[PDB]
């Protein structure tokens, strides 16, 4: 006997309630479970897709089947593969690059005894397909361990600033360029502290003495540097230092 | 320039050897004409990524501050 | 041919259903599963004889000898450490299939059959005509 | 470190934010977010809802991620870019003092993916870093390769049942 | 009696020429 | 069948892989007993284990002497796998 | 006085079975002289192609469904590989996925996922085929190298819009792109900068297997030129009038308008440039209802717009002050649903309006 | 609540599914006559052999052909045999996907 | 009704797949 009962439930308003034909047999598996538990535990693993809440009968076992709601079932293999272009997707020519990942499934069950009772993971490394921040695109393993892509000028601060800068109406020209190449240079070296202050006039004459000369503001130049020392930070010996160097790039 | 070139025709959309059980598309033209039916053809699945807005890199702080009778009088 | 191909990806998606079955099963076929995803795929893979066994700790070292298979890259005779279970009870050790040494290698790795005798020399079959046996003692970690 | 502040690389010598300015790993821990060294973030999207932010390598408990970086806005503009954004139901909006707020909507840092957890693997402190208060990412716990970052939304101005 | 699974599933998969009528060409759906 | 080999903790164990994507366990002392119907529907009574936990070819395996009943194999899918058999199989 | 140049009559009036609205169609402008005009549309989730035949017989040539998603297809684009000169469909909308089908092999060729929003407009550069341009409600416009499957460059940023990015079109040569967008501003990219050829060339030039690190997509976060005082409401669709800018807004009218002053070239025009001049609008009734493009033909001798309550108007281009003149208004009995979108065949005699009724119309000129 | 995590089969690879599966319907009436785990094959008497008679089945180059009695040819006109006592060397024929080896390519041993 | 429709394609799915799935993993 142990007639056995299925109603398919979907959105708890449209019930199909049906009766197997083959008691005890897996109605899609075709396989004979012997037991109860078997069956409701086979209908549990492999087909996985579907949920199995027992429910009992009076004369024999209702079950509630419903589909899965999560059932995480994406690719298993390499995510790379989810976004390729048609085509190159799950090509399998050749070997891929892909980030080391360590999976622990099993390790030890504890391997109690059947019961109908039970009716009423650990990953270690990169687990995912991971995007670039400015592209919003799928970032290869090769491009992945260098290349943090958030460095600390933008190139949209840069083209604002010079913008911001060029937009004054009360400086002059030549200022305006020896405030623009200032500047850029404190957002490429980003200084924040005084005393580098002085190393970083020097550092300006070793990346834009040569821009300064061509430009011909070495006079706008000078006076930047009195500015700065009437800021405080650099000094009279560093004012000299670095016009002195300025020199030497125009007498090279 | 576009009168170079070769293109190609389009053609019409047989029953998939691949899928017998396929949908089928009808087009009704309400002027006459019969009633048309077509395979309709699936799509592959492309992967989706979260909804997110545009947004800009960013390293440090970035503080935020938020009759014409002239000309016609004056030429009259 | 087209058939093929479509044939051929819906075998993918088969395979993966099928593996994502195979998944929801393994703690009831297997005692120990510990799946691991190499950079490379490897050709190759022998246990050495060598087995550590720390006092007090619940898991055992051994060292598995594994090949690389780079596309344009450069190949590479890895030898990785494993940590197994033992007899009784890990929950969460950290890294567990980490590598230990890795000496270069042209072209990627047939073969890693360690010398019985002494696991020190390790042999390996270059995809050229000249079979290369190596010596992860002698060589550098990095 | 006991004020809440960074180390000044003008006042602070001999704890090494001044020296080794144009280095890296530096002296002294209370300096990270004025020398802008923050760990490498990745972005996919989350386990919980929407995109995330991914650490690429371990950190240890108590050390510096990332500064919550965006656009400085007074509490009325708040406001009203508040107002803005529930429509959308996703608020970038992070407070920084009584009068100024961090909001990430329209420009920000990639530490700005990180989703609210009852539970979180991080949290921010507000420094006053050479003179202006900046948001400080600090691992809560121990973080492997690879793991989410969470950190709990409730210290930020905006509601995080108002948003989500 | 009301109906069998595996001819329900049988009911499912199948909706076209090849349904093997019976039951399932019967008013299955709507109970 | 691209690898076979023979199991070093036992004497009639003998396990085989290769493109078929499984790795096979056969037990040669269960070689020719009867079977039930189920069982023969599973498969040979020799077949003693089929292991379905790779996705490509199987490019090699091999058992750990230091252990009874574990078994590494690494696939073309840059997947290594160190499974054990279940202890219930061989008693 | 002049009651225009161009009378249409209807000849055909189809119907999808989906029955969801259809949002846009697009002639094929790259099939050669004599070819069958293949028109395309897209609506729900299913896009469908159509050949046209004389007297009305408008044939289903081909359809297409992704039923795997919620994808609710917005625009549609044509192009061709120029490898092999096979017509290439650009379809995308709702889940912000570029789809490049191949209606010779009936397969989606290259699928594109960087957009974080729906994406409203697809258009193709005049003088290369495989640069598409994608205007998303993420902020953003995207140009990609569909031939390289690589992104030129994003249109968005600091600058850039505070709301979706409607539609965009192109300049007549392809130089210039202007963009429409619901944040009430018609921001002008230029494509002429060297910067442009720069990442053009790179794209093209772009190999993955050679290097790891990535396309480096160039962020334009500063338009060339842009302006809020032209609608006072969002700007669903803008076109190129050649140098003059065409735009239409809720206001129940499209107007023709120009950068800078009158005497001001497009060309020489510096971003700081905070004038527009105005020149003419064509007033229209009952089209409140938003995104519903407009097109004109090839040649621009005339552009015609749908209407939310079913008329289908029409204005003639080459008239003296178009801004002038009563255009040509299209209507029929059974045409009650809002035409969103028309277009015209290479020469413009085919005018096909897609309603939102899921019911494609096939408009021929008398002439 | 969690993402939804975008199921690998789609509707293409149902699709094509289904068709096999009307297909295998038709063919081997699994479902209908094999109770949803056999294959039906209906032979056909080829020839005669005068001293029994050799008989093909429907789905061709799946079982070999036989020889038989006529009473025994009556009696034995339909065989149903379950699948997992099919000839493993013939089995795949019944479908295409039944398996396939996915990295045909070449190269590799 | 349509939700009847609804219901039967989404058990569809999984059903057509694990059938599949139990003629191929027969063999
Ligand atoms: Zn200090
Ligand atoms: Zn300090």
């Amino acid at each position: 006997k142990l007639r056995i009962f299925y109603q398919f439930l979907y959105n708890n308003n449209t019930r199909q309630q049906t009766e197997a034909r083959d008691d005890l047999h897996c109605p899609w598996c075709t396989l004979n479970c012997r037991k109860l538990y078997s069956l409701l535990k086979h209908l549990k693993l492999c087909h996985s897709r579907f949920i199995f809440n027992y429910v009992y009968h009076p004369k024999g076992a209702r079950i509630d089947v419903s589909i899965n709601e999560c059932y995480d079932g994406s690719y298993a293999g390499n995510p790379q593969d989810i976004h390729r272009q048609p085509g190159f997707a799950f090509s399998r020519n050749g070997p891929v690059k892909r980030t080391p990942i360590t999976h622990i499934l099993v390790c030890r069950p504890k391997r109690t005894k059947a019961s109908m009772s039970e009716f009423l993971t650990y990953s270690s490394g990169h687990n995912r397909l991971y995007f670039h921040s400015d592209t919003c695109l799928p970032l290869r393993p090769q491009e992945m361990e260098v290349d943090s892509e958030d460095e600390k000028d933008p190139e949209w601060l840069r083209e604002k600033t010079i913008t911001q800068i060029e937009e004054f109406s009360d400086v002059n020209e030549g200022e305006k360029e020896v405030m623009k190449l200032w500047n850029l240079h404190v957002m490429k070296h980003g200084f924040i502290a005084d005393n580098q202050m002085n190393h970083a006039c020097m550092l300006f004459v070793e990346n834009y003495g040569q821009k300064i000369i061509k430009k011909n503001l070495c006079r706008n130049f000078m006076l930047h540097l009195v500015s700065m020392h009437d800021f405080n930070l650099i000094s009279i010996m560093s004012i000299d230092k670095a016009v002195t160097k300025l020199r030497e790039m125009q007498q090279k | 320039e576009w009168k170079q070139r070769r293109i190609q025709p389009v053609h019409i959309l047989t029953s998939v050897s691949s899928l017998r059980g396929t949908r089928e598309c009808s087009v009704t033209s309400d002027l006459d004409f019969p009633t048309q039916v077509i395979p309709l053809k699936t799509l592959n699945a492309v992967a989706s990524v979260p909804i997110m807005y545009s947004w800009s890199p960013l390293q440090q702080n970035f503080m935020v501050e938020d009759f014409i009778n002239d000309e016609i009088f004056v030429e009259l | 041919d087209k058939e093929a191909a479509f044939d051929d990806a819906v075998e993918e998606r088969v395979i993966n259903e099928e593996y994502k079955i195979w998944k929801k099963n393994t703690p009831f076929l297997y005692d120990l599963v510990m799946t691991h995803a190499l950079e490379w795929p490897s050709l190759t893979a022998q246990w050495l004889p060598d087995v550590t066994r720390p006092e007090g700790k619940d898991f055992s070292i051994h060292r598995l000898v594994l090949g690389t298979h780079t596309s344009d890259e450069q190949n590479h005779l890895v030898i990785a450490s494993v940590q197994l279970p033992n007899d009784d009870a890990f929950g969460s050790v950290s890294g567990k299939i980490e590598i230990e040494i890795k000496i270069n290698h042209e072209g990627e790795v047939n073969r890693a059959r360690y010398m019985p005798q002494n696991p020190c020399i390790i042999a390996t079959k270059t995809p050229s005509s000249d079979v290369l046996v190596f010596d992860y003692t002698k060589h550098p970690s990095k | 470190y006991l004020a809440v502040r960074e180390c000044d690389p003008d006042l602070c010598l001999t704890c090494g934010a001044a020296d080794h300015w144009d280095s890296k790993n530096v002296s002294c821990k209370n300096c990270s977010i004025q020398r802008g060294s923050k760990k490498h973030l990745l972005l996919a999207p989350s386990d919980v809802a929407g995109w995330g932010i991914f650490i690429k390598d371990p950190v240890q408990k108590n050390e510096f991620i990332s500064e919550y970086c965006g656009e400085i806005i007074s509490q009325d503009e708040a406001d009203r870019r508040g107002k803005v954004y529930d429509k959308y139901m996703c608020s970038f909006l992070f407070n920084l003092n009584n009068d100024f707020v961090v909001d990430a909507t329209r420009k920000g840092n990639k530490i700005r993916f990180a989703n609210h957890s009852v539970n979180p693997n991080c949290y921010a402190k507000v420094m006053m870093v050479n003179g202006d208060h900046r948001i400080g990412i600090f691992a809560k716990r121990a973080i492997q390769t690879g793991e989410e970052l969470f950190f709990d939304y409730r210290y930020s101005q905006a509601d995080a049942l108002k948003y989500v | 009696p009301p109906a069998t699974q595996i001819s329900d599933l049988s009911k499912r998969k199948p909706k076209t020429e090849d349904f093997l009528t019976f039951l399932c060409l019967r008013g299955s759906p709507a109970l | 069948i691209f690898q076979v080999q023979w199991s070093p903790h036992n004497e009639t164990i003998l396990a085989s892989s290769g493109t078929d994507r499984r790795l096979n366990v056969w037990d040669l002392s269960k070689i020719g007993e009867e079977q039930s119907p189920e069982d023969a529907e599973d498969g040979p009574p020799e077949l003693l284990f089929i292991h379905g936990g790779h996705t490509a070819k199987i490019s090699d395996f091999s058992w750990n002497p230091n252990e009874p009943w574990v078994i590494c194999s690494v696939s073309e899918d840059n997947i290594m796998q160190v499974w054990q058999m279940a202890e219930n199989i061989y008693n | 006085s002049k009651k225009c140049k161009y009378s249409f009559k209807c000849v055909n009036s189809l119907k999808e079975d989906h029955n969801q609205p259809l949002f846009g169609v697009q002639f094929n402008w790259h099939s050669k002289e004599g070819d069958p005009l293949v028109f395309a549309t897209v609506g729900s989730n299913r896009v469908t192609l159509y050949e046209c035949h004389s007297q009305g017989e408008i044939r289903l040539l081909q359809s297409y469904v992704d039923a795997d998603a919620d994808e609710n297809f917005y625009t549609c684009a044509w192009t061709y590989d120029s490898n092999t000169s096979h017509p290439l469909l650009a379809v995308a909308g709702s889940r912000g996925i570029i789809r490049i089908i191949n209606p010779i092999t009936m397969q989606c060729i290259k699928h594109y996922v960087g957009h974080g929003n729906a994406i409203n407009e697809l258009k193709f550069h005049p003088r290369d085929p495989n640069l598409l341009l994608s205007v998303s409600k993420d902020h953003a416009l995207r140009l990609w190298n569909i031939q390289t499957d690589t992104l030129v460059a994003i249109f968005g940023g600091v600058e850039g819009h505070r709301d979706e990015v409607l539609s965009a079109d192109y300049d007549l040569l392809g130089e210039k792109i202007m963009s429409c967008g619901m944040d009430h501003s018609l921001k002008l990219w230029r494509i002429n900068s060297k910067r442009m050829m720069n990442a053009i060339k790179e794209s093209y030039d772009y190999n993955p297997n050679k290097t790891n690190r990535p396309f480096i997509s160039q962020k334009i976060h500063f338009p060339d030129f842009s302006t809020r005082d032209i609608h006072r409401n969002y700007v669903d669709c803008v076109r190129w009038l050649g140098d003059l800018i065409l735009s239409k807004s809720c206001e129940n009218a499209i107007v023709c308008w120009k950068p800078g002053k009158m005497e001001d070239d497009i060309d020489k025009i510096k971003p700081s440039e905070s004038n527009v001049t105005i020149l003419g609008r064509f007033d229209y009734s009952q089209c409140d209802i938003w995104y519903m493009r407009f097109s004109m033909d090839f040649w621009q001798k005339m552009l015609a717009l749908g209407n939310q309550v079913g008329k289908l108007y029409v204005w003639d281009l080459e008239v003296e002050d178009p801004h002038k003149a009563k255009c040509t208004t299209l209507t029929h009995h059974k045409c009650g649903a809002a035409i969103r979108q028309t277009s015209f065949s290479r020469d413009s005699s085919i005018l096909i309006a897609v309603c939102d009724d899921a019911s494609i119309w096939r408009w021929d000129r008398l002439r | 609540s969690l993402p939804r995590p975008h199921d690998f089969f789609d509707a293409q690879t149902l699709d094509a599914i289904r068709h096999r599966a009307i297909c295998f319907n038709l063919s081997a009436h699994i479902e209908s006559l094999g109770k949803g785990h056999s294959v039906v094959f209906h032979s056909t008497v080829i020839a005669k052999r005068k001293e029994k008679l050799l008989l093909h089945w429907m789905p061709e180059d799946i079982l070999p052909d036989v020889w038989v009695n006529e009473s025994e040819r009556h009696q034995l006109k339909t065989k149903v045999v379950h699948l997992s006592k099919l000839p493993k060397d013939t089995a795949l024929l019944l479908d295409p996907n039944i398996y396939r080896t996915m990295p045909q390519k070449r190269l590799k041993r | 009704q349509a939700d009847h429709e609804l219901f039967l394609q989404a058990f569809e799915k999984p059903t057509q797949i694990y059938r599949f799935l139990r003629t191929r993993n027969l063999i």
